[PDB]
């Protein structure tokens, strides 16, 4: 059987309904390079658990599943991760003499 | 020890000079990073400046014990940078060499004397005895020992530390004290002991916590700045989850964390609120610290909690 | 897994070939140092071309032996990952520090572990796994109570059988074990795999805690390495005499050897002297010897895991 | 005061001590100068093992002394490590 998944290029996959959801993180991993823990993904409405298995939860042929990366904590008022590495860059400047 | 008098203060200036024009080879190339010894001796010179003038009673300030160790330290190091000039001759040019190894410490150590100096004297007047140590539970054993000292010999804060934390052998004591002296004089001053309690916190369980970041985890690379970070974690560029923690000796007292991402950036970042074995645990668990410095093992700390 | 004929072997030999040439690539430039693809393949060929020429005649018995099925079926499966891996990779194979090279390297790791198993369990060519000597006589009684005479076994029957007499106390503590223990990545635990894990991280009462404290917790392991790669890695502490790291080697597997810094600026390597790895780096340490565990300033205390 | 350590390649080297310097302080001396660790070093002075915790004054070593600085079956380490090289040979 085989299914797709969407940076937008869509990938193709080749999978039975018996594999487990981690081992679809893993078929990601070895086309995106991404670590499965960082992977969440989207099946119509829903983020599906590493546990449940293909056939558990109806995924048939043809499907698709969104792909979006788990993101560190944003609790409120955080810094940027972009903004958090800048101030620990500027922590290394001198004014000499 | 010995009282500190004008003279005093004059030799260990003229010793900080001399140490200055040794470093001022260009056959150095001394890299413009912190810790930055040519910044760090003058800025020690401009601070002392500055304790001398808030005490216009100089007879006070010389018999203060904190000062006393401290001078004493700051004559012993400079004298040891020059000497190791002058052993390490040419092989100081060379930066595999063990001389310019142990410049390098030396200029992590001057960096460590300024910080403690100006915690203990933050606008050139003596505020040891009322030092806030951060930590509630580590100032009250601080307390609870040493009351409103400010230093005290590494004997006597060893004895009073395997009290509370058993420190089970010399070989431990050795290494524990290479991590708290930061300023290598024997003495713990409370300021260093604020340091080292704030790093490995929490209290209740503070030489586990030692033991597991600083002595048994590969991640901890010790002091580097963030360019170094990067530097590092370039190898692992593509291996994403790779990831190490270091302290920094313009802050110190903190942790910071530097990852590679699943698009093969280097970010760096601090633990929020809590403890850096949780943040370990934590970005296991979520897949971002995944790799101590690219090694397909990691230590799992979750033991301590 | 299923049973094996002619023909399977000789589709394994057609994988295997593909993934020689592939390797053979110029733009590859692989280093000739163990692990070497380009002399295991044709080694395991030629291993299974002896273990078939021993059971001429008896081909249905080679065929039904559970260790044999599940090797090939991990045989095949690797090399189809391997070739996957240059397809998925393309001219990123070519820069060392690129994601699909590092997993090449780990393939040739995987591919010389299979081999030295393949040897192990057919020495001659001659199924002998049923006798297979497990070197230390605690581990040794371990597998028979468990297993008896079985050559392999599932992960997950392994894993329930240790949990018994050596707690795990976590799936994530689970996982890091099959890790360092599943050498062939298949998901089983052969009686080779587990004499190689065994002799490691002796002595078996303190197993786990020997495995932790060496493998997961220790800067100066460095995993596998050869000897030319520890001179290098030790190079650039060359004058900070004491500077050491411990490896394994593939070409010797279940041997722990030494790298350290003389006090004269050379390199010398040792293998631990008739006494577990972790006594080697305590009596190391106390003679002034192995002090910086990769150069680093702080080294792990082993003294703890004495009984 | 000064005091020389004769090294097993025949080499003298100078060191500056006072009496009252205990044998782990000279260790460390000898450290600084030839980058040998302390742990690895036995020094021998007047038919006798000198005792880290003890000084010179203790020895009754004088300005200008001398002091000296210093498995059946096994391979020597030479031999090991040839072993180990071939382990790799292809
Ligand atoms: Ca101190
Ligand atoms: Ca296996």
């Amino acid at each position: 059987m085989q299914i797709f998944v969407k940076t937008g290029k869509t990938i193709t996959l080749e999978v039975e309904p018996s594999d487990t959801i981690e081992n679809v993180k893993a078929k990601i991993q070895d086309k995106e390079g991404i670590p499965p823990d960082q992977q969440r993904l989207i099946f119509a409405g829903k983020q599906l658990e590493d546990g449940r298995t293909l056939s558990d939860y109806n995924i048939q042929k043809e499907s698709t599943l969104h792909l979006v990366l788990r993101l560190r904590a944003a609790p409120g008022g955080s810094m940027t991760v972009e903004e958090m590495d800048s101030w620990i860059k500027s922590w290394d400047q001198m004014h000499h003499h | 020890p010995g009282t500190v008098d004008k003279k005093m203060v004059e030799k260990c200036w003229k010793l900080m000079d001399k140490v200055v024009r040794l470093c001022q080879n260009p056959k150095l190339a001394l890299k413009n990073s912190p810790p930055y010894i040519l910044d760090l001796l003058p800025d020690t010179y401009q601070h002392l400046r500055t304790i001398l003038s808030r005490y216009e009673k100089m007879e006070t300030l010389g018999e203060n014990e904190y000062f006393r160790v401290f001078m004493e330290n700051l004559m012993k190091k400079t004298k040891q940078t020059i000497s190791l000039f002058k052993e390490g001759k040419e092989r100081m040019y060379e930066e595999n060499s063990q001389p310019r190894r142990n410049l390098t410490k030396l200029s992590l150590i001057f960096s460590h004397m300024l910080a403690e100096l100006k915690g203990i004297f933050p606008s050139g007047l003596f505020q040891g005895d009322t030092f806030r140590i951060t930590k509630a539970d580590a100032a009250e054993f601080w307390r609870k020992a040493f009351g409103e000292k400010t230093i005290v010999p590494w004997k006597s804060f060893r004895q009073a530390l395997h009290e509370v934390h058993p420190i089970s052998s010399g070989l431990e004591a050795m290494a524990l004290k290479s991590t708290i002296d930061l300023t290598c004089n024997d003495y713990i001053s409370v300021f260093e002991f604020d340091i080292f309690t704030r790093l490995f916190q929490p209290w209740s369980s503070l030489l586990r916590n030692w033991n597991s970041l600083a002595v048994t985890h590969p991640g901890y690379m010790a002091f580097l700045t963030y360019d170094e970070v990067k530097a590092r974690l370039q190898k692992f560029i593509h291996k994403p989850g790779s990831y190490i923690f270091r302290l920094s000796c313009t802050r110190l007292g903190q942790w910071a964390i530097g990852y590679v991402t699943a698009d093969g950036n280097i970010l760096q970042t601090i633990p929020h609120n809590k403890p850096l074995f949780q943040a370990l645990i934590d970005g296991f668990r979520e897949g971002f610290y995944l790799f101590p410095d690219g090694r397909n093992q990691n230590p799992d700390l979750t033991g301590l909690c």
